């Protein structure tokens, strides 16, 4: 079971600044 | 009522038409560190009657509460 997830989310750097 | 939905650098569809009140938003990190704490804000619940203090949002009634990320705020 390896996933290694992030805790909390982020703001920053989302996606759409492509 | 609007607030910012991520903002960060572009933007998407704000306003938020549920809960006409407050927009929620702020944050998480440990302690007050200013500094860390990469994390994001809620985003708009319907009231803040509450009054805690460790939690990750009261309440954001304006139309610009989304602040800066933690590790470069400004």
């Amino acid at each position: 079971y390896r996933g290694w997830k992030h805790w909390v989310y982020y703001t920053c750097c989302p996606d759409t600044p492509y | 009522i609007v607030c910012h939905t991520t903002a960060t650098s572009p933007i998407s569809a704000v306003t938020c038409p549920p809960g006409e009140n407050l927009c929620y938003r702020k944050m998480w990190c440990d302690a007050f560190c200013s500094s860390r704490g990469k994390v994001v804000e809620l985003g708009c619940a319907a009231t803040c009657p509450s009054k805690k203090p460790y939690e990750e949002v009261t309440c954001c009634s304006t139309d610009k509460c989304n602040p800066h990320p933690k590790q470069r705020p400004g």
